[PDB]
């Protein structure tokens, strides 16, 4: 969308990840796996919570009655009241519609943003050891066992360890 | 050898509105407009008065339906539909301003006028329109003054009430308008009839008028009810020669309360701060489509069944 | 070998406002505030009554100018400027509340009171102020009661209208205020005059009052018109002895309709839902700068000539 | 702006491109050319159309008059009505002023965003066979004829097909 | 060799609200709600009129306290608390409409009625509750008409004001309501008392009524004031036989101005466009939290101490 | 954040830079250094000025009074004025509350954007002569003197000048 990941260069979402909002799938010698990223997921959930908290804050403002339900209201003042009440209702509906339309547009973009921030975060961590496939995957140009994969997910992967092997495998020279 | 990035998806997505898409599917949403109300009056925590078939104006003048509501203290007042204001038929001048004034009070005290009458006057006049113990009565806070001498001219009398209290006083009185020339002459005599009322702020005059009228509660006569606020330290004087429905008791409205007009049942177990015709409303949601007419602390009324807020990301299933 | 990426640009951009910039140039923008109104009343698809010189009040009392508007069904009423309402000079108490009840109706039905008068009453009082087909006449829905024998005391008379319908009826009447003592005595006698009106809930007394005043339509006498609603199943009794301008027909407002005040020509070609003093407004735009006063389903009025909404990207030429 | 492409690292737009909103210019052995990208253009347009719909949707709120054009209004009730209408007007010109300002902002930036997303899409296609100009261009380190340029725009460029030739040209070896 | 990108920070940050966070810290912010008012009426640059202890109604009828305020021109009108309109006790019908009419005017002209009276009328009625220049006086724009001979009947008289001007005029008159029969008799006699007022547009009747009531400024009598507009070219006729407090002059409201109610002192050295009971407000801010009751060109009132608008990025210290 | 930099992959802000909003810290054989970027600082500053200009613009709506301070109001018309005035205040406080929260959310994110845009501008100047830290730093693989650092911050750095050298340093071969 605004940031190009969700509904963008990422083909689709993972129904099988009930673990969090964003995450990893890896393929290696040992096989496959799936693990959700906690920091990026909570970054998005906390912002949704921030919206839900603003929504629910109650500014009242006790109102009393200006329209009798059980007796006749003089016609001129009743028409002023009606007209006033409808103009105000028109205003509140318009805002309620604007709020929800604006908030949602921003929610789906910020969520796209957290996805992209994590993708960028991983990309920089592998620097010259992998390449982007264009679909949100990094092709790693060195052997990477589960302890290497878990280090990528845990943000501790040391690019200096595999650079030599990777550049070799990438450039196909030297 | 490769690692892949992704986000979650669900099978069942929800539709929300964005600035650009009327039909965007996200993973989860929440409602922002409350459509569910309670069919009761949640009166927990509040000292309430259910007026029943007593109308608030009947509280001041003493209609028999309002006998249990002549005095009291409340923070919320419940008016029901088809509540009775009058036994002997009549109307009240500026009734809505007076009703609202009562429905935003937090209680009522009654103080005696201390009005006294000469022997030539019957102050305990009575009517079949007003029934207590199955017998003829009258407004409890009023006295129908009639000549004891049937057909003889009501004396030129004067009654002053003095507010000795530190607060203003709601005073009400009536003006009789008979249904026949005979009825008038019997009660008040053949003399011209004038009633004059004067305080430091309010002054007025009333003339009883004979007229043929349909019967309400068996009476074709009418009573016009009138009221003012006697300010503290002020005196108000009634000068009259027949036709005055005099006050034996005066009202004083205490503090502030919430006035509810509803025919909903009372619930003393649930709590609330928003009310309307159909009951109570309890939500943290900023919007409701229950009613444009509400009282208390309420969510703003909107013309929508639903305005869903996205609480999740775009749903891209596969 | 190289492939370059770019966006389009136009010769003449358009200036718009953003949160951060007041004069941002984009490729295209569209207006959101309507500046163009139609100087005609677009009445396509609607059953409308143009009242011409008949003022809505005249529909109820039967002013000659309104002879063809005493009854009908419509969904949109059009009132014009300088519309006539009174032939014989007078005024109506709460005229604006009454004009509004009429102007939001969807039609008027008329029903006879069935009022009959004794031999001593001339119920065909006429005046040159109300000309009809070249003759002296009167308000069609009213009758001017006058003593049949000049100077003689108008007899004590009682007329009662029964509403037997299932809907409330709008009853009007007038009180004649003569311009001289001679005219009063001639029409009603030398007796003290009183008109008393009583329904179940409404009650009110009136007295004709002689007063010197200027001539309006050649008449220095005056008629004060009064009205009430009579609830279905209720009766309303007129008790009187001179000066009552009695109703012979009673009105009943039917359903709902849109009232329009404009002297702009009707056009049955174009459709519309929004009107104002100067015609019609057709837009899909949410805002208009034409008038703060409108009726119908209208775009909200704003104080701006233009509010351009960008429909294109930032314009960057070179 | 927000995304750095439009009025950013792209020095200016193309008045020549009356073909679409976003597009490609190229230069190879057979000469130059131009072609609009349809998908990125339609993605932007549809978001605009979407805004023009919410703008144009209407409320069903009918208002009757509470002001007689032709007769006097009681003076006290007239003032209240004037006070109430002007207050409602002020609220509405604020909302209208705000909406347009906020929406124009979002519109400008989403167009920038879709440009950036086309750019990023192409970058990842070419992966190691090209380099960035800094001005939205990609220098291509292999013979890329008209069919090849087309395969890039038509999103079917296969980078492995030219990788060897490109990596050598980039390393400046044989 | 490395180059690093960075942004700035501050030791002392400020807190702002955002859509997703109530406590986001940023480098700098600025206030949007104005808390600071001015306890003065900043009247620089405007023709103002400070009425002092003169109530606006008093300007029209001519209370002594309003003697420097019977005419004049202005663009802002200042009304103080407890200002005096009535020296002799009483009230004006539709007083608030009249008060507002004056408070949005830009000046008042007085024009004479020319009302002359026969020999049996003492048109110089005077009272010790309207002191002026050391002696008993009366309203400067009115005349207490009384029978020259004490106890004699007040002659039937008629007076007409002819508006020969090009704009409408405000006319005021009073009805005296004595406190005793003796009092009424001395002044006007024993005859029935009636006052009739009639123009092309307006007609009304008044009956002076005797009644016992408390004293205000030593007077148990009352004077009820009445008013209307007299359209250009129209006439208006007074038909009376006692009790009419007659107009010697009528009023004309010139142009428009700003009406201020405030007991805050005048500062002629500061300029403002927004006022309230407590003084003035001068801001570039769109909102204030001083008063919900303001007049002029004002920031909208909100129920907030503070709303901080961010003028810098997130503050990320270390 | 939305754009990943400020309060994102940049660890923290620099209290020691008061000459501007965004800037450079470098380190060569000559030692360290610091300089603020004017372009990105003014781009962000001018946008805050834009918002401030919009906050300050004033309506020309004169209001009169409909509520007397020094006399009584008829009870029913009084309750209608109260209800109305309170209803309008509720709208305005809601709207002020929302204005602030929405403008603030945007101000933060555009600042984050200007930082990223500058960072992205540098990444392209250096192209193949440098690599990314992940912390907003660029490791340069040639000897960059204080004249060369200055060429970077001034957008005049010619990457072809040092390409040969840096490439060798990155491949780690000589
Ligand atoms: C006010 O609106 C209600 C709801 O439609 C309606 O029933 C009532 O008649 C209106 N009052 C007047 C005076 O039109
Ligand atoms: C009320 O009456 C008492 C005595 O009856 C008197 O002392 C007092 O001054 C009166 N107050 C007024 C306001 O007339
Ligand atoms: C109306 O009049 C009829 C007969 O005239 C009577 O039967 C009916 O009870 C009356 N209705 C009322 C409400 O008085
Ligand atoms: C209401 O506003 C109109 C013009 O905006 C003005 O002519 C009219 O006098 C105002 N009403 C009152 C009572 O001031
Ligand atoms: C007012 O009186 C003058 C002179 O008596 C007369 O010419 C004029 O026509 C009168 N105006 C009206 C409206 O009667
Ligand atoms: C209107 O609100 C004010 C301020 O709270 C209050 O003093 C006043 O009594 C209210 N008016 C009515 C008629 O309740």
């Amino acid at each position: 969308g605004l940031f190009g990941a969700i509904a963008g260069f990422l083909e689709n979402g993972w129904e099988g990840m009930v673990d969090g909002w964003y995450g990893f799938r890896h393929q290696n010698a040992q096989g496959t796996g799936q693990a959700a990223d906690y920091k990026s997921t909570q970054a998005a959930i906390d912002q949704i919570t921030g919206k839900l908290n603003r929504l629910v804050e109650k500014t009242n403002t006790e109102f009393e009655s200006i329209e009798s339900e059980f007796s006749e209201i003089e016609h001129q003042i009743g028409n002023v009241i009606n007209w006033t009440k409808d103009s105000i209702t028109d205003i509140w509906t318009y805002q309620a519609e604007l709020l929800v339309a604006m908030e949602n547009q921003h929610t789906i973009d910020m969520a796209d943003s957290e996805m992209l921030n994590l993708y960028e975060r991983v990309r920089k961590q592998l620097r010259q050891n992998a390449e982007e496939d264009g679909k949100g995957c990094f092709e790693i140009y060195h052997a990477c066992d589960d302890s290497c994969m878990e280090s990528i997910r845990n943000n501790t992967y040391d690019h200096s360890q595999y650079r030599e092997e990777a550049l070799l495998n990438r450039l196909n020279i030297n | 050898d490769k690692i892949c990035l992704g986000h979650h998806a669900v099978a069942n997505g929800t539709i929300v509105k964005t600035l650009t898409n009327e039909q965007e599917e996200v993973t989860n949403a929440t409602e922002t407009v409350e459509s569910t109300g309670i069919n009761r009056l949640c009166m927990k925590g509040r000292k309430h008065k259910d007026l029943g078939n007593c109308h608030p104006i009947g509280m001041l003048i003493g209609t028999p339906a309002c006998d249990l509501h002549l005095t009291g203290m409340w923070d919320t007042l419940i008016e029901r539909e088809n509540a009775i204001a009058y036994c002997y038929p009549g109307a009240t001048v500026n009734v809505e301003a007076l009703r609202q004034k009562i429905m935003e009070s937090g209680g009522i005290n009654k103080i005696s006028t201390g009005f006294t009458y000469g022997s030539s006057i019957n102050s305990a006049g009575t009517t079949r329109a007003c029934m207590r113990n199955g017998g003829n009565s009258f407004y409890a806070e009023l006295k129908w003054l009639v000549s004891k001498s049937k057909g003889q001219n009501f004396p030129q009398t004067t009654n002053t009430y003095r507010n000795t209290d530190t607060a203003e006083h709601l005073i009400m009185w009536g003006i009789h308008h008979p249904s026949s020339t005979q009825e008038k002459n019997d009660l008040y005599g053949t003399q011209s009839i004038s009633i004059s009322v004067g305080s430091s702020t309010y002054r007025n005059n009333f003339v009883p008028v004979v007229g043929a009228r349909p019967q309400v509660n068996g009476q074709s006569g009418r009573i016009d009810f009138h009221w003012t606020l006697v300010q503290p330290g002020d005196n108000i004087t009634f000068s009259h020669n027949g036709g005055l429905i005099a006050p034996s008791r005066v009202s004083k409205l205490i503090g502030r309360g919430l006035g509810i007009q509803s025919d909903a049942p009372i619930d003393n177990n649930c709590e609330s701060k928003c009310f309307w015709r159909g009951g109570s409303i309890n939500t943290r949601l900023p919007f409701q489509n229950l009613s444009p007419r509400t009282v208390g602390q309420c969510p703003k009324y909107v013309n929508r069944r639903s305005l869903m807020l996205a609480t999740g990301m775009r749903n891209v299933p596969e």
